[PDB]
């Protein structure tokens, strides 16, 4: 009941703009890659999806934000969302460890992966019953921390996982290459993070912390900000400055 | 031998191609004039029919 | 290109039957076939139809359910398992072939047929005329009438004319009631309105003896006719 | 939408369907031109696997399906659109050609005339992305004629070491990949004879590279 | 942990907190 | 000394030539129709977008019927689309996937196909089987093939890359007529609206009249800088429209053996690539590598509109029988129907 009211009201305020900015981010970038049928291939179809994955979770972010029974259909549809764009990011890493290393499977991946990115997520979500309305139903499900609701940070932290190790192996084997100046590196390691979600690989992990404690308000304050700002990293990253869609624009 | 022979066949036909007699150019274009305003009313590109009798409306 | 039938005897009121249809001739996959049968002493009658790729079936009003009608591709064979078989349906059953697209023919090939005989708001076209007399070497009009108009949007009207001679599979004249199908001689030419229909026979010889059948194809209830008789 | 319309319009879909299933059939696929004159008599990969003249090979079980595409005998400058989308150009000389003599009466050279219509193909519009392996061939001919037969007939600055048999395959290939001026075309080149194997695993080799440079430059990684 | 989530999860306990641990309204 | 002997004469003869030609001209084109309204804005827009294509498409032919036209691309394939259901009528497979040329014969009962195999294939369409099938292989060119287009059901003109055009006869697939004459690539060729003349135009910057009835040429036309990629045919007859790779459409009269307007615009930088007439010959459809499809008015010398719309180059031009739509293919494997 301290000023850690106004430290909720801040975290808000950074999240609501970050989300609001990247909303129309990468609505820009759906619209342009998908009027525009020269931009189109498996790589550009999966940035189309991943970007309505974004799209989805800002909304749904905003909608639970705007409401906070009929309650417990927005906070379930909100943790789906999530799950679903921070899986799209791994199939994102997917596509990448096999476009160019490793492994055509043109059908596959690109509808393969549908059913991974959106799919997937989703099935953990349904299998978030049983216990939902088992235990701790008093009201929409507000998620109380009943110790019943580690179904849907497993995965989304595994997804996390394979992403990093994806990353590591991705630059290990280009940097080599590249080397057989430096600069091109950091600029691929800069352009590439933030798609392949390495943002949040650093802070993954905790019981839970105090809201006193520093520890919780710097993994707050950066897990709100590089994540909900992680429409304008990808979008100005992959729609504008690619070299392709720029020059066709 | 087989040089001249494309030679002999150039001059055949550079001979055929003279023997022959030539009209004026305004009796084309206006033989041209007259057909390109005698179907003018016919031609759905120039004047555009109307969207009923449009079969790619 | 023949499609011949078998597969079909003498079955007890209440029995079950499939009937058997060996094609040879013709790529089975892209055409579609029909079912038509034909009591004895009457005539024509719609049972069933498949299409390419087995995507759309119908059957007909009066035997709805009752049948089924399968596609194989791979054997180039088609079937229809018969199921609470009735002393109503005895009749001659053919196999029909037909492809629609821009300019097809539908209809362009009737089999031999199977006999099968059993002991004891749609579209329906009106042949009101049964028997005509005609010489051998004479014009001779053959008209049929339709509930509904028979022109569709498209621009194009669908009526198709038949011929059975005796003891002898059906062919077709003409298609959409104005084209007239392969190996028919010019002088058949049909001509009419989107309800009344006729046939203009030139110069009918002794192989213009027969039944003339008008058939509808806007509804999927693809109504045939009565049929009118044709004697020297 | 009548009948007959409704069943056309089945069809459509069903020709749509499969002229899918083709495309999706085809992209597997690499196609390989194959330029030259000379030394083109390359009947191993046809062996080892089983106008236009089409040779279809198969290497790494079922996963590449190569395609390759012969020449023809008119102007090359309308035949030339239909192979922009090559993932490789195949480009074969001869080695034979360093005491050379024209077919014509110049009598002039033979590599010389190679190189030239190397630069053509390099510099082609058309093909300014597209990987040219070289296969130069006629090793041993050359192992035994730049002994006995002349020693760098041109001579701008080649062959110093003459009798080397090396500094020639050296300043050959330097000549052979001076006319690529951009880094956006990798010039493959290895040697080879009749009594090889090792022919179609450098194409399979050249043609991974080519696929993983073209991934990356479509994506941002490099 | 994703942080959304923890976010969520600790504004409904301080909501909770609210009317368990501030009963001190009257 | 026969060469220098012949050369002198040949000099003389096409300085004749030459001489009359000036002397045959009274005025030109503009003289007589610059006193005529202009014909406007003439824009169309996409009606249909028969979009069912994989590789580039090369080229394009209507049918009598104005419905049904061809579409031949590299991919293999030979789509006989429906224009005005935008449907897939055949999907006719190729066995060499390079095709440059289509020809839909007039009582729409085969389709021909070629390219680089010097071989051109006529397709049956009206089969008792439901498949549509090869019927009789041409082969005898040692180049590659530019145009076909079919005379009648019997017979088909053939102008290909080995410096000659060809009539052949189908039933028996023997060259009837062997056509001479051309000193480079024939790459494309018309036919008259009689099936008596047919003209051809290739790589030497010349377009030549053809009797095909006999077989010898009847006039040359020269004025062109560069390759001659495209030709088509004035509705009368009397006239034929060359389509260039110097960005530069020509008029070529037949009567008065001479060219009567050059539709050249100093931003066009690319070629021509096909042309096609109107039915009334007052539009000059013209196809450029720019992914433009201008519109050229034919009597004037003058712009008239512009069809963008397609990514890469347009690859093939047609207007129906009827005059109704213009039908543009380019290299994104896409048809568009204009009205």
């Amino acid at each position: 009941e301290t000023r850690e009211r106004e430290v909720f009201d801040r975290l808000g305020m950074i999240y609501t703009v970050g989300y609001s900015v990247s909303l129309a981010s990468l609505t820009v970038a759906v619209l342009i890659l998908a009027y525009f049928r020269r931009l189109h291939c498996t790589r550009n179809y999966i940035h189309m999806h991943l970007f309505l994955s974004f799209m989805l979770r800002a909304v749904s972010i905003f909608v639970k934000d705007a409401v906070l029974a009929g309650c417990r259909v927005a906070v379930t549809f909100f943790l789906y969302f999530l799950a679903t764009n921070y899986y799209w990011i791994l199939v994102e890493g997917l596509y990448l460890h096999s476009l160019i290393f490793m492994a055509f499977s043109e059908k596959k991946y690109l509808w393969g992966f549908t059913v991974f990115g959106w799919g997937l997520p989703a099935v953990f979500v349904a299998v978030w019953v049983s216990v939902r309305a088992t235990l701790a139903n008093t009201g929409c499900w507000d998620l109380s921390s009943g110790n019943k609701k580690w179904i849907i940070q497993v995965p989304i932290l595994a997804s996390i996982v394979l992403n990093f190790i994806l990353f590591i192996n991705i630059v290990r084997v280009l940097a080599t290459k590249l080397r057989e100046q430096y600069r091109k590196l950091l600029k691929s390691t800069l352009v590439l993070m933030p798609l392949f979600g390495v943002h949040y690989i650093v802070f993954m992990a905790t019981p839970y912390t105090e809201v006193s404690g520093t520890l919780w308000q710097v993994q707050m304050h950066y897990e709100m900000l590089f994540n909900s700002f992680q429409g304008f990293f990808v979008a100005i990253i992959y729609c504008f400055c690619n070299g392709e869609v720029q020059a066709e624009i | 031998t087989a040089s001249i022979a494309q030679a002999r066949k150039l001059v055949e036909q550079l001979k055929m191609e003279a023997n022959i007699d030539r009209i004026k150019v305004s009796k084309a274009a206006a033989d041209l004039m007259a057909y390109c305003e005698a179907h003018a009313k016919e031609d759905p590109l120039l004047t555009p029919v109307p969207a009923s009798e449009n079969p790619f409306r | 290109v023949q499609l011949v039938e078998s597969g079909g005897g003498l079955v007890q009121p209440g029995g079950s039957r499939k009937l058997s249809c060996s094609a040879s001739g013709f790529a089975f996959s892209s055409f579609g076939m029909h079912w038509v049968r034909q009591a004895p002493e009457k005539g024509l009658e719609w049972v069933a139809y498949i299409s390419s790729g087995s995507g759309t079936i119908y059957y007909a009003d009066t035997v709805k359910g009752r049948f089924t009608i399968s596609r194989d591709d791979p054997k180039n064979t088609l079937f229809l398992q018969m199921t609470s078989l009735r002393s109503e349906d005895t009749a001659m059953y053919y196999c029909v072939r037909s492809i629609y697209y821009y300019g097809s023919s539908p209809f362009d090939f009737w089999g031999q047929g199977t006999t099968l005989t059993v002991s004891a708001a749609d579209i329906v076209m009106t042949q009101a005329t049964s028997s005509v007399p005609v010489t051998p070497g004479e014009s001779v009009s053959i008209s049929c009438r339709s509930s509904k108009s028979l022109l569709h949007s498209n621009g194009n009207t669908y009526l198709y004319w038949f011929l059975q001679r005796p003891g002898q599979s059906p062919q077709l004249l003409i298609y959409r009631m104005s084209n007239l199908a392969s190996g028919v001689p010019d002088r058949f030419s049909g001509s009419g309105s989107g309800t009344a229909f006729t046939l203009t026979i030139s110069r009918l010889e002794a192989e213009d003896v027969g039944v003339y059948y008008c058939m509808q194809h806007l509804e999927y209830p693809l109504t045939f006719g009565a049929g009118t008789k044709l004697e020297l | 939408l009548s009948a007959e319309d409704k069943a056309a319009v089945e069809r459509s879909k069903m020709i749509d369907r499969n002229l899918r299933e083709d495309g999706e059939k085809a992209r597997r696929e690499l196609k390989l031109l194959l330029l030259g004159t000379g030394e083109s008599g390359k009947s191993t990969f046809i062996k080892q696997m089983r106008g236009i003249i089409e040779y279809p090979f198969d290497l790494q079980s079922v996963i590449f399906r190569m395609v390759d595409v012969g020449g023809q005998r008119s102007e090359r400058r309308k035949w030339i659109h239909c192979f922009e989308n090559v993932t490789s150009i195949m480009f074969l000389v001869a080695l034979s050609e360093y005491d050379q003599v024209l077919v014509e009466s110049d009598n002039e050279n033979r590599m010389e005339e190679s190189k030239a219509l190397f630069r053509t193909i390099i510099t082609y519009p058309w093909f300014q992305n597209s990987s040219v392996i070289l296969f130069l061939n006629k090793k041993d001919l050359l192992e035994e004629k730049i002994m006995y037969s002349h020693l760098v007939d041109y001579f701008p600055e080649y062959d110093g070491p003459q009798r080397d048999a090396q500094a020639a395959r050296e300043f050959i290939l330097k000549m052979f990949v001076d006319l690529n001026p951009d880094s956006d075309k990798i010039i493959y080149s290895h040697f080879t004879c009749a009594t090889d194997t090792e022919n179609i695993r450098f194409v399979f080799a050249a043609v991974k590279d080519t696929i993983l440079q073209l991934n990356l430059k479509e994506y941002n990684l490099v | 942990a994703v942080a959304e989530i923890q976010l969520m999860h600790q504004r409904a306990k301080w909501i909770q907190d609210a009317r368990r641990r501030a009963f001190l309204h009257k | 000394s026969e060469l220098d002997q012949l050369r002198q004469e040949a000099e003389q003869l096409k300085n004749q030539i030459r001489d009359a030609r000036k002397a045959c001209a009274d005025a030109t084109l503009s003289q007589i129709t610059n006193n005529i309204d202009p014909v406007g804005r003439i824009q169309m827009r996409t009606r249909r977008t028969l979009r069912g294509h994989l590789a580039k498409i090369y080229a394009m032919h209507w049918g009598t019927d104005s419905r049904l036209l061809v579409s031949a691309s590299q991919d293999g394939k030979l789509i006989i689309w429906d224009s005005y259901t935008t449907n897939k009528v055949h999907a006719i497979p190729l066995r060499s996937s390079w095709v440059m040329t289509c020809a839909y014969a007039p009582s729409g009962n085969y389709v021909a196909c070629g390219g680089l195999d010097n071989i051109c294939s006529i397709y049956n369409l009206k089969t008792r089987e439901g498949n549509v099938r090869v019927s009789r292989e041409l082969a005898g060119h040692t180049g590659y093939l530019s145009c076909c287009r079919f005379l009648d059901d019997n017979q088909i003109v053939t102008s290909s890359g080995d410096t000659t055009c060809a009539l052949w006869d189908i039933e028996t697939g023997q060259q009837t007529t062997t056509f001479t004459g051309h000193t480079g690539d024939v790459m494309s060729l018309s036919l008259a609206p009689d099936t008596r003349l047919f003209v051809s135009g290739a790589c030497d910057a010349s377009a030549k009249l053809w009797d095909v009835r006999e077989g010898m040429c009847r006039q040359t036309f020269t004025g062109h800088e560069s390759d001659i990629n495209a030709i088509c045919f004035f509705p009368n007859g009397n006239a034929f429209a060359t389509g260039s790779d110097d960005a530069t459409c020509r008029l070529f009269d037949l009567r008065a053996d001479q060219e009567l307007m050059t539709y050249s615009h100093d931003n066009i930088i690319c070629g021509i690539t096909s042309v096609s007439f109107s039915k009334s010959g007052r539009l000059l459809l013209a196809g450029y590598d720019d992914f433009n499809c201008n519109v050229w008015d034919a009597l004037k010398a003058d712009r008239a509109g512009v069809l963008a719309g397609h990514d890469n180059r347009v690859s093939c031009l047609g207007v129906t029988d009827d005059g109704m739509a213009v039908a543009t293919g380019s290299w994104d494997s896409f048809l568009k129907i204009w009205n």
